[PDB]
RNA sequence: GCUAGUAGGUGGGGUAACGGCUCACCUAGGCGACGAUCCCUAGCUGGUCUGAGAGGAUGACCAGCCACACUGGAACUGAGAC
RNA sequence: CAGAAGAAGCACCGGCUAACUCCGUGCCAGCAGCCGCGGUAAUACGGAGGGUGCAAGCGUUAAUCGGAAUUACUGGGCGUAAAGCGCACGCAGGCGGUUUGUUAAGUCAGAUGUGAAAUCCCCGGGCUCAACCUGGGAACUGCAUCUGAUACUGGCAAGCUUGA
RNA sequence: CCUGGACGAAGACUGACGCUCAGGUGCGAAAGCGUGGGGAGCAAACAGGAUUAGAUACCCUGGUAGUCCACGCCGUAAACGAUGUCGACUUGGAGGUUGUGCCGGCGUGGCUUCCGGAGCUAACGCGUUAAGUCGACCGCCUGGGGAGUACGGCCGCA
RNA sequence: UGAUUCAUGACUGGGGUGAAGUCGUAACAAGGUAACCGUAGGGGAACCUGCGGUUGGAUC
């Protein structure tokens, strides 16, 4: 119900950095990033058209840490919601609590932010929520509980967040360790190396 | 066909027959082996394939394949059969379920164990 | 008013009774073509005024025999 | 500038006195992602030479498609030999819902959202021809207004 | 025998355009004239005139744009063997609205756009594109 | 091809009530290629699964209707039961 | 409160189809949905290492629809691929040139009644989330009645001459 | 001798009386069947002579049903244009045959052969006598074999 | 006393599949007698012969 294996083999299969490590080092200083894992990892894959659609879906899944059944349900909702299905699917993944907590800086990675959510250290509008897949609404206040404000990893995570680009749909106060979810991130606020139209087409095969 | 012709005689769907009639739309059926033996396949294959004649609880008398390397089956063994034709064997429409009832799992199997009724090794 | 069907007399050989055929014009549910359908009702004909061919005029009433539950209003056209 | 796609490579054969002589055929499409698309078909003894011949022919045979913001103007039917295709405009985010041979054509031409279906023979050489024949005969409100002697506003 | 004069009218247009004819002529009828009127107001044909008294003759002047026929396709929908009637909310759209459907409503023969504005359904005579 | 209470009529009886519901008499009708009669299968629906749709398949749980209560038959009591 | 402490498997990797090597075997043993694989250099059998896909599940079998425009109403065919009766006449049936009037059955518009609730869909609400529960709408594409419209189709009346 | 249809030219007349057709009915090559005739030539079967490894054949010499007539039955053929009937519309060329108008010359009808344009078609090809563009109605197809077979019905002397 | 349906029956009819033994060589080229259709007769077998029909016959 959660991938618990090596983290860099994932990024090596997808041929890019999945932000699966904190970022204190460079992804090439810990692994052979441009090489797929395994004995035959040095071969040049002739990916079919299905293979290109599949790898794009596995990339987005491996970033946010969602399994297939949950991801397929996100797609069904994205297609049901009005508007562009591909963009609806990214907005739903960015609304997840464990993702929002990470983008706010409270976790070094999405896995760590998930452990903080799971271990009852996060509140939404003033209530403990330990569901990683909880959907954060606009104007909701996410905050760290008092007994967890003293943890040494939450400040180590707050000192790595400014080393990265600040999300403009949030609003963190590193002091009081709480942020506000002002609005859903637009497609422009999200990365451009994610080709979500390949995912939409994969689920019509 | 004109609509007038279709009003009189509408379009007719072709009913399809099952390739596994002895199962009678059941996922499995139990039988008693009446004969266990070998047989040679169609051209262009060559082998001694292991089959058995098995009288089912519904009275049907059919032939069933025994997959895997080696088996413990003999006359009067009680087995469970499932759907599945053997392409190169004339009129063998069913497979024996390894590891069910009197059919033993395959010895020393390490891969695709669940298809041959083999428990997980204690390694 | 009173609901009322209109049809053509196809039989008058019963005492005080007639068979009336009512034609309907309906769209075929699958092929969309408008086709003609017929219903034959047994109708009470006191006075025995109707003949085979007349266009009559009937209404629904209480049961009068095993098969009769309609009764003759008027004759619209005589054969 | 031009997107190129290899759709299919096939090995063909002719018989001679000494036996069979094999060769290869390549079917490709090129396009500028903005309403221009062409297909090329090349034959050679080696695969790479066949592909290069196809790319060369494709670039010389492009036609124009009147697109409407990454989708079609109206539903269209195309036909060539045994292949009959059907294409429809779709809303944004739909993607290209189409088979393999129709997909390559639609993508290099700049169609981003479309619902398509191939009927009859799905031979790639004839499906490509039918697809391009459907796109090439598509009308825009501009040309519909012009031929009918009306303004575009009276059309829509 | 002749059993659909309207389909014969459309076919004469279809075949005349393919033969690059400047005009086509046919025996007239009030329904044919009502259809010719719609074809003219939509700019599909150039003009029409009825000539003759006891045996009127309808003549349609066809138009070509840049050496191509203006009527790209013309197709009978309702036909004697199978009539087609549509309600106002289900009137068809021809070529995503770029073409017309000729509808016979209780207020006369008009296009599908005009029948939608009047809030009427009717018999779908033909598609023109 | 089917049907003699069979189809209709009159009168008596009967039912909470119309009615061949039943009986006597008269008429000779009634149903059927828009499929009667006979044979095989089947509880019906709201719905459910699938499908772009049109359709195709289906009728477990939940709710409406019907039928049955070891097998065949019968009535009694009762506002209501066979 | 205590301590990472109690908690990962199943199928697959020749092509369709995401994922490859070695060793064993040598038309044997065996695999198989299909194409097919196995004859001493097997990415297809069996083990291993590596990999891929799903994950408290994963495979197999059964069964339905789909793909199948392969019963084609939407939406197919019939010279040679399966398919025009050997040729006619003709009842029922289907279809019907042109004009006027009338009718309002088909058709169209509007209204009213009904179309149980649940389900599906939309906007919300409540269980930490979700499943689930729930408020309000929409929908139930139908049927009946009433009042209108009259182009088209039908009926009735009267014609006309181009079909016969 | 009796008799059906088609076509043309001028008019007159009727006033949609039309088109198609499940079931039904009629016609339907050759072979074959029944009864009675006929029988030259031809010729299944059959006989002999050859050929051949054999030769129940091809070849030769013969030869009976049958082929012919009357009446009845049978109802099938690669019964083919392997192309249902009716109507409308859409560039051309060269012929055949049969009408008719006009001044050999110029028109205008019917039927028919070959080529070929657009279009159509998997291709071959079709192409105003469509397999082009449309409408009306009917017949028929739904992988190969089993099989147009079995069983049942109807028809038939078989 | 009938009808219908299921099971079964010495023997018998053809069919399918496998495998290839025996006998020939009917078809595909003008397949060595052009092939095929309907029908009739004959023959161990493919088939042969008569009568009419077709070209979906090569040569000329
Ligand atoms: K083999
Ligand atoms: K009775
Ligand atoms: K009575
Ligand atoms: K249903
Ligand atoms: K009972
Ligand atoms: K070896
Ligand atoms: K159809
Ligand atoms: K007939
Ligand atoms: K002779
Ligand atoms: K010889
Ligand atoms: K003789
Ligand atoms: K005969
Ligand atoms: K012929
Ligand atoms: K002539
Ligand atoms: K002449
Ligand atoms: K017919
Ligand atoms: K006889
Ligand atoms: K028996
Ligand atoms: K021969
Ligand atoms: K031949
Ligand atoms: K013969
Ligand atoms: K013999
Ligand atoms: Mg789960
Ligand atoms: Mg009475
Ligand atoms: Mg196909
Ligand atoms: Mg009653
Ligand atoms: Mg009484
Ligand atoms: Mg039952
Ligand atoms: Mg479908
Ligand atoms: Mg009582
Ligand atoms: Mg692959
Ligand atoms: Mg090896
Ligand atoms: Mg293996
Ligand atoms: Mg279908
Ligand atoms: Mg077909
Ligand atoms: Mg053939
Ligand atoms: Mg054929
Ligand atoms: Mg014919
Ligand atoms: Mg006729
Ligand atoms: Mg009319
Ligand atoms: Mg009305
Ligand atoms: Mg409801
Ligand atoms: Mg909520
Ligand atoms: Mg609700
Ligand atoms: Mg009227
Ligand atoms: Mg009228
Ligand atoms: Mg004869
Ligand atoms: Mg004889
Ligand atoms: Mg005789
Ligand atoms: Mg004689
Ligand atoms: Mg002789
Ligand atoms: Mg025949
Ligand atoms: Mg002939
Ligand atoms: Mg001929
Ligand atoms: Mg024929
Ligand atoms: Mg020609
Ligand atoms: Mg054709
Ligand atoms: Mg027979
Ligand atoms: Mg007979
Ligand atoms: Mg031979
Ligand atoms: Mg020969
Ligand atoms: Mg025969
Ligand atoms: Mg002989
Ligand atoms: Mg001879």
């Amino acid at each position: 119900a959660r991938y618990l294996g090596p983290k860099l083999k994932l990024s090596r299969r997808e041929g890019t950095d999945l932000f699966l490590k904190s970022g204190v080092r460079a992804i090439d200083t810990k692994c052979k990033i441009e090489q797929a894992p395994g004995q035959h990892g040095a071969r040049k894959p002739r990916l079919s058209d299905y293979g290109v659609q599949l790898r794009e879906k596995q990339k987005v899944r491996r970033i946010y840490g969602v399994l297939e059944r949950q991801f397929r349900n996100y797609y069904k909702e994205a297609a049901r919601l009005k508007g562009n299905t591909g963009e609806n699917l990214l907005a739903l993944l960015e609304g997840r609590l464990d993702n929002v907590v990470y983008r706010m800086g409270f976790g070094a990675t999405r896995a760590e932010a998930r452990q903080l959510v799971s271990h009852k250290a996060i509140m939404v509008n003033g209530r403990v929520v330990n569901i990683a897949s909880y959907q954060v609404s606009p104007n909701d206040v996410v905050s760290i509980r008092e007994k967890a404000k003293k943890q040494s990893r939450v400040k180590a995570a707050l000192e790595l967040a400014e080393q990265r680009e600040k999300p403009t749909w949030l609003e963190v106060d590193a002091g009081k360790m709480e942020g506000t979810f002002k609005r859903k991130p637009e497609r422009s606020d999200l990365s451009a190396d994610i080709n979500e139209h390949l995912i939409v087409e994969l689920y019509s095969k | 066909a004109t609509v007038n012709q279709l009003v009189r005689k509408p379009r007719a769907r072709k009913v399809a027959k099952s390739n596994v009639p002895a199962l009678e739309a059941c996922p499995q059926k139990r039988g008693v082996c009446t004969r266990v033996y070998t047989t040679t396949p169609k051209k262009p294959n060559s082998a001694l394939r292991k089959v058995c004649r098995v009288r089912l609880t519904n009275g049907f008398e059919v032939t069933s394949y025994i997959g895997g390397e080696g088996h413990n089956l003999q006359e009067h063994s009680v087995i469970l059969i499932r759907g599945g034709r053997v392409k190169d064997l004339p009129g063998v429409r069913y497979h024996t379920v390894r590891g069910a009832l009197d059919c033993s799992g395959v010895k020393d199997r390490k891969q695709a164990r669940s298809k041959y009724g083999v428990k997980r090794p204690k390694a | 008013k009173i609901r009322t069907l209109q049809g053509r007399v196809v039989s008058d050989k019963m005492e005080k009774s007639i068979v009336v055929a009512i034609e309907r014009f309906v769209k075929h549910p699958i092929y969309g073509k408008f086709i003609k359908r017929t219903t034959k009702l047994h109708v009470h004909d006191e006075n025995n005024e109707c003949g085979i061919g007349d266009v009559v005029e009937i209404r629904e009433c209480r049961p009068l025999s095993k098969t009769k539950s309609w009764t003759l209003v008027r004759v619209v056209e005589k054969a | 500038e031009l997107q190129e796609k290899l759709i299919a490579v096939n090995r063909v054969s002719k018989t001679v006195k000494g036996g069979r002589i094999f060769s290869f055929t390549a079917l490709t499409v090129v396009g500028d992602g903005n309403g221009r698309v062409g297909f090329g078909y090349g034959k050679a003894r080696e695969v790479p030479a066949a592909i290069q011949k196809a790319m060369e022919k494709a670039r010389r045979n492009m036609i124009n498609v009147a697109l409407n913001n990454g989708t079609l103007q109206h539903p269209v039917k195309g036909v060539h030999t045994g292949s009959r295709v059907f294409m429809q405009p779709a809303s944004e985010g739909t993607g290209i819902i189409a088979g393999g041979a129709m997909r390559a054509v639609l993508e290099v031409a700049g169609v981003h959202n479309v619902l398509a279906k191939a009927y009859g023979s799905t031979n790639p050489i004839n499906v490509v021809r039918a697809t391009i024949d459907g796109l090439e005969n598509m009308n825009s409100p501009e040309m519909v207004a012009a031929k009918r002697g009306k303004s575009v506003e009276e059309i829509l | 025998s002749m059993q659909d004069p309207i389909a014969d009218m459309l076919t004469r247009i279809r075949n005349g355009q393919a033969a690059n004819k400047a005009a086509v002529t046919m025996p007239s009828s009030k329904l044919k004239v009502a259809i010719a009127n719609v074809l003219k107001e939509e700019g599909f044909i150039e003009d029409f005139k009825v000539e003759g008294d006891t045996k009127p003759e309808l003549e349609l002047t066809l138009k070509y744009f840049q050496g191509k026929a203006v009527v790209e396709s013309i197709q009978r929908v309702s036909r004697p063997g199978l009539r087609i009637y549509k309600r106002k909310d289900e009137l068809p759209k021809v070529m995503a609205g770029l073409g017309i459907a000729v509808v016979s409503t209780s207020k006369g023969v008009m296009t599908d756009r005009a029948a939608r504005q009047a809030g009427l359904g009717g018999e779908i005579i033909c598609y023109v594109a």
